[PDB]
């Protein structure tokens, strides 16, 4: 089969620069069977560009395409707020018919720092046999973002769960959401519970903590 | 104009059989050829076959050879997928895609979410504050998604930031929803997170203060 590769993972820029995707097959693909797709959060792969340079119907004149043999290039000219998306370059002219991994495309902006907030089990949640701890880091960018978990300073690993909100549509900054789940048999024994973050735009780690009780 | 519609989200268990459809309209139903795509939670697109509905002519992926049946009928301009035996592995949306060589109109996709959990209503757990504060709900120990959540019944939105779930060992999710307000008002605005899981009929109302 032919195995498309795209790079790069994550295109970051600001709306108004030129957004160049790039899409490398592992042989030859004919121009005339290469496509690809723009997949916004929630919604199906749209039909982009197809015969590698020509727009889709419905598709504006600042998105392009170029390429022949064994590399593909999708091109936004000038980067609108609708266009930030994962964007699929897909193969057709031999089968079995393949798609790339993708490529995502996120606005880049300055960067800034997270607010960081902690937050301590609640009474109800301890009756029930288990705490949860969660840290909060609040509108941050990039999203790349270090939560370092401890308990009496001992670094926690294993016992944690995250997850990141969509770049905001107003400010374009990501918030973040950490779990620590400890029996409350475990959340007992222990006093200092603390949350150390790391990221681009601290100078050093942000440590928010709590002395349970 | 051209539509391909799929049938709805389907919540299973290991070792279930389902077969998920798609409806063409607006075009010869049996003049094309519609493809079925696999797309993992967070994961890219993934070819799994073909068939043209004229004939029944089916090719599948190599990776979907065997694992799946693909099927049409033309009476009804109904394609379909199916499953004899659904594991936990299959979880994901499925979309159908009519071909041209590329493919030219899709389906709205059909989510396909295959898990030995049984429904379960979330408990809803205050995250307490303690000049910008944060407050919050999280929302527990819950199964299949979706929850909704609203601050003040849909009063309060500005800072809210309502977080994916992540999905525990124990086979639940679990979801929280913040907000940032003005350390001044702790003291005398009300904050209450709406809580809502339709599948469990749990609804939960959950005011949130300093300890």
């Amino acid at each position: 089969e032919i195995v498309l590769t795209q790079s790069p993972g994550t295109l970051s820029l600001s709306p108004g620069e030129r957004a160049t995707l790039s899409c490398r097959a592992s042989q030859s693909v004919s121009s005339s069977y290469l496509a690809w797709y723009q997949q916004k959060p929630g919604q199906a792969p749209r039909l982009l560009i197809y015969g590698a340079s020509s727009r889709a119907t419905g598709i504006p004149d600042r998105f392009s395409g170029s390429g022949s043999g064994t590399d593909f290039t999708l091109t936004i000219s000038r980067l609108e707020p609708e266009d930030f998306a994962v964007y699929y370059c897909q193969q057709y002219g031999s089968s079995p018919l393949t798609f790339g991994q993708g490529t995502k495309v996120e606005i880049k902006r300055t960067v800034a720092a997270p607010s960081v907030f902690i937050f301590p089990p609640s009474d109800e949640q301890l009756k029930s046999g288990t705490a949860s701890v969660v840290c909060l880091l609040n509108n941050f960018y990039p999203r790349e973002a270090k939560v370092q978990w401890k308990v009496d300073n001992a670094l926690q690993s294993g016992n944690s769960q995250e997850s990141v909100t969509e770049q905001d549509s107003k400010d374009s900054t990501y918030s973040l959401s950490s779990t620590l789940t400890l029996s409350k048999a475990d959340y007992e024994k222990h006093k200092v519970y603390a949350c150390e973050v790391t990221h681009q735009g601290l100078s050093s780690p942000v440590t928010k903590s709590f002395n349970r009780g | 104009e051209v539509q391909l519609v799929q049938s709805g989200a389907e919540v299973k268990k290991p070792g279930e059989s389902l077969k998920i459809s798609c409806k063409g309209s607006g075009y010869s139903f049996t003049s094309y050829w519609i493809g079925w795509v696999r797309q993992m939670p967070g994961k890219g697109l993934e070819w799994m076959g073909i068939i043209y509905p004229g004939d029944s002519d089916t090719r599948y992926s190599p990776s979907f050879q065997g694992q799946v049946t693909i099927s049409a009928d033309k009476s009804i301009s109904t394609a379909y997928l199916q499953w004899s035996s659904l594991k936990a592995s299959d979880t994901a949306m499925y979309y159908c895609a009519r071909y041209d060589g590329e493919l030219d109109f899709w389906g709205q996709g059909t989510l396909v979410t295959v898990s030995s959990a049984s429904t379960k209503g979330p408990s809803v757990f205050p995250l307490a504050p303690s000049g910008t504060a944060a407050l919050g709900c999280l929302v527990k120990d819950y199964f299949p998604e979706p929850v909704t959540v609203s601050w003040n019944s849909g009063a309060l939105t500005s800072g809210v930031h309502t977080f994916p779930a992540v999905l525990q060992s124990s086979g639940l999710y679990s979801l929280s929803s913040v907000v940032t307000v003005p350390s001044s008002s702790l003291g005398t605005q009300t904050y209450i997170c709406n809580v809502n899981h339709k599948p469990s009929n749990t609804k939960v109302d959950k005011k949130v203060e300093p300890k």
